[PDB]
RNA sequence: UACCCACACAUGGGAUCAAUAGGAUACCAUAACGAUGAAGGUCGUAAUAGAAUACGAAAGUAUUUACCUAAUU
RNA sequence: AUGUGUGGAGUUUAGCCUUAUUUUUAAGGACCCGUCUUGAAACACGGACCAAGGAGAUUAUAAUUAUAGCAAGAUAAAAA
RNA sequence: AUUGUAUAACUAGUGGGCACAUGAUUGUAAGAAUGAUGUGCAAAAAGGGAUGAACCUUAUGAAACAUUAAAUAUUCUAAA
RNA sequence: UAUUUAGGUAGCUGUGCAAUUUGUUUGUAUUGAAGUAUAUAUGUGAGUAUAUAUAGAAGAAACAAAUGAGCCGAUCUUGGAGGCAGUAACAAUAUAUGUAUAGAUAUAGACUAGGGUUUUCAAUUUAUUGAAGUGAAUCGGUGUUAUAUAAAA
RNA sequence: UUUAACCGUACCUAUACCGCAUCAGGUGUCUUUGUAUCAUAACAAAUAUUUUAAAUUAAAGUAAGUAAGGGAAUUCGGCA
RNA sequence: GAUUCCUACUGUCCCUACUUACAAUUUUGUGAAACCACGAGACAAGGGAACGGGCUUGUUAUUUAUCAGCGGGGAAAGAA
């Protein structure tokens, strides 16, 4: 139950969707939602099936310490790129829903946006490592909530 | 060595049940409980303050003394036919 | 002060305050017997010798 | 809005022994200038 | 694009304030165990039973009281 | 300790004090606090960050100062 | 020259010091060691010696205006 | 009527602000008390007063009293959460149709000590729940002793 | 011959024991096929497990090989 | 066991060169620790607690905010 951050000016032909406590990596969805703010909803989801098949790459922008170059980061005037898979799944999760309550609503599929993106972090789950010399250090993991709302155009 | 190529050797077990207390303290070799001191009639006296606590009287069940309190406060229930009969003795 | 706490010493980069011993649980190693320590007494306990009456 | 099913999202069987991973103890139990 | 600041809205965590079938101290009464088998322990009994709690083959609501136990042909 | 949205500066310099409606700049001043020490910004020691906890109180016996009742006398000793 | 002087009672900190000017003892000599008289730093602000615990002017609440001391007047930097 | 006095480490004395509880007097509150977050005024300063949002049940002032009575530090105690950093360190056999055809690494199986339902099956995804399963005159113990408590070889 | 009482009979031998662990360590006894002109070493049977990133290109590492002519001149020492 | 000399032998050396495997360089998944007064660019001389990253006079860097190496310094980290 976790609330949106957008502020809603017309209740009808706007679609909400949301996945709390999803158990990927927090900093690898936030390098790949970055940039499908402010795209159609057809374009989004032919994008993000060439990041499973590796035709187009990622730009890492605030977590990117460590990343190899490549040519394909051309295309956003960048010159570090990766393909993270797992966290391109979940949010293909995600927009596969929004295209159903628009044919259940009846509303018009090509003329939808993506208006309002976010993830935010999520409490912890704990764990365990054995070390050399018999010592014992954290071994936990870090989840995240997924927020996503769709627009018509005017 | 002394350390983690020694403890595989660790496979003999030498304490028991006890018949008198309950604890895993009964040396099958010296043949004497640790905690209780079976084959002797009087009970050990414990280690430390705090072994006190932990089987003193009144943590129990009472089978008997729940009894004896009860007919101090109350008066105790007799039998009609034990009454009778008790009155004929000389 | 129910404990048998003892300080452990220097020469383990931690404090001179005295630690409980034993294992196998999440107390073993946490400070006692002092005033600043948690589940710790209190320094100058009060007491029943103290003067309730006046004379007038 | 609402939530879906999906493969990833969260257990409660997880949780269980999470916590109880997370108790246990903190803490436990040719030099320089050398001459004789 | 990254780095810095200002404002508005959402996550993370359990501090502050208010309550309370719990504790601490002083005083008054009692000061009742056991071979007629005590204190303590092990195993069992619920129509559908695990922890806790009560109870002994008459067993989960005025008598009975399984086996060790000072345990005693 | 973090996320989203809007607005603003520059790439040659964190934060602080004084004076100024050129206040996301300009001119002057200004080494990091606590502590032993004749002497600390020191190549002397402690301190990565927030919340809550944390150290001259009590008793007996003496003495000086201030105050109250009675005064050649003064007093709630145990008890009734 | 001084409007007071004199007398009692109670109680704390300190007992590792260093520097400048004048003059000495030991030592080849030392930012070395140890005594004598005065004033300082320790515990003392602002201005000047580029910078410096002790050198030179100089007595202490918050401010504004004029006059000097120590030191300076090609430029950084107020002033032939 | 300071035209005279005012710095200050160790140290001594005076006037004042903050917190919890007790006796007496005065007063507030469901058209909204205590707490918390932003502003404004006021005090040389410890601090105080008011305004707006949120929340939902009790709190303030004066004259006197009793103290477990005011934190940046102690390699201080307990809890929560950073940077370094998605960095070190570990895991990653082939087939267009497959309950098969191939490749690759490792000798294997029984009694005792230790473990105690991990056994088998069903349903749902090295897990969770529920049923079923151990049959002895001739296989072990129970027997004798090791020169006043001893053998599963 | 309603004669032969009482207790244990599932499963694991190392990813079902002990080392805080699905740990290259440790742990009593026995059995085990074929070629192998002394044997050893080695290979094959038997039985049990197992699914999908890139590559003629770095430097410096841990192992295994080869070297014209000279033959201890290297080094504390023919250490390797 | 400790020490010296002859013969054979050799990349120990003159003086180094070439090939292969595994880690490393590139991708996906699981995902830590030591350390941290502030570190916002680096030097020459000065004085100073007599060897400054910061103080005083001088000389100076800057690729859209990188990637892979290296061991001069942080009187580098461990242990009152
Ligand atoms: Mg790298
Ligand atoms: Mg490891
Ligand atoms: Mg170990
Ligand atoms: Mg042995
Ligand atoms: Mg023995
Ligand atoms: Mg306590
Ligand atoms: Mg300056
Ligand atoms: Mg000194
Ligand atoms: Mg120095
Ligand atoms: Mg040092
Ligand atoms: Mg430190
Ligand atoms: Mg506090
Ligand atoms: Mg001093
Ligand atoms: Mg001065
Ligand atoms: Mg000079
Ligand atoms: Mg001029
Ligand atoms: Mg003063
Ligand atoms: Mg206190
Ligand atoms: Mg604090
Ligand atoms: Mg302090
Ligand atoms: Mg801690
Ligand atoms: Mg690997
Ligand atoms: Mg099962
Ligand atoms: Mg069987
Ligand atoms: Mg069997
Ligand atoms: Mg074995
Ligand atoms: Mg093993
Ligand atoms: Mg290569
Ligand atoms: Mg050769
Ligand atoms: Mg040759
Ligand atoms: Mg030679
Ligand atoms: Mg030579
Ligand atoms: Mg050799
Ligand atoms: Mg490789
Ligand atoms: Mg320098
Ligand atoms: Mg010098
Ligand atoms: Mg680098
Ligand atoms: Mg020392
Ligand atoms: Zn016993």
């Amino acid at each position: 139950a976790i609330n949106f951050a957008y502020d809603v000016v017309d209740p009808t032909k706007v679609i909400k969707s949301q996945i709390d406590s999803a158990r990927v990596s927090f900093k690898k969805t936030r390098e790949t939602a970055n940039t499908l703010r402010k795209r159609s909803l057809l374009n989004a989801i032919s994008y993000l099936n060439n990041v499973v098949v590796k035709k187009e790459c990622v730009p890492m922008r605030r977590y990117a310490r460590g990343c190899g170059h490549t040519r394909q980061a051309r295309a956003f005037n960048q010159r570090k790129g990766r393909w993270p898979k797992k966290s391109a799944l979940a949010l293909l999760q995600v927009l596969e829903n929004i295209k159903e309550q628009a044919v259940e609503k009846g509303l018009e599929v090509e003329k939808l946006d993506l208006d309002h993106v976010q993830i935010c972090r999520a409490p912890k789950v704990f764990g365990r490592i054995f070390r050399a010399h018999g010592r014992v250090n954290p071994f936990n993991k870090s989840p995240c909530h997924i927020l996503v709302a769709a627009k018509v155009r005017d | 060595s002394k350390g983690t190529a020694s403890f595989g050797k660790k496979n003999k077990r030498n304490h028991t049940l006890c018949k008198r207390c309950g604890k895993m303290s009964y040396h099958k070799q010296l043949r004497k409980c640790a905690s209780c001191a079976y084959p002797q009639p009087k009970m050990r006296t414990p280690g430390s303050i705090k072994a006190r606590r932990r089987n003193a009287l009144g943590t129990g069940r009472m089978r008997h003394l729940k009894k004896v309190i009860h007919e101090h406060v109350h008066g105790k229930k007799v039998n009609p036919i034990l009454a009778a009969f008790w009155k004929t003795i000389k | 002060m129910q404990h048998s706490a003892v300080s452990w010493g220097t020469g383990r980069a931690i404090a001179r305050c005295p630690r409980i011993g034993g294992g196998g649980s999440r107390r073993s190693g946490q400070g006692a017997f002092a005033n600043f320590c948690r589940k710790g007494r209190m320094a100058h306990p009060t007491t029943t010798m103290r003067r309730w009456c006046r004379k007038i | 809005f609402s939530s879906n099913y999906a493969d990833h999202k969260i257990d409660l069987l997880s949780v269980e022994n999470k916590d109880f991973p997370k108790k246990q103890k903190k803490v436990k139990d040719n030099r320089d200038r050398d001459f004789g």
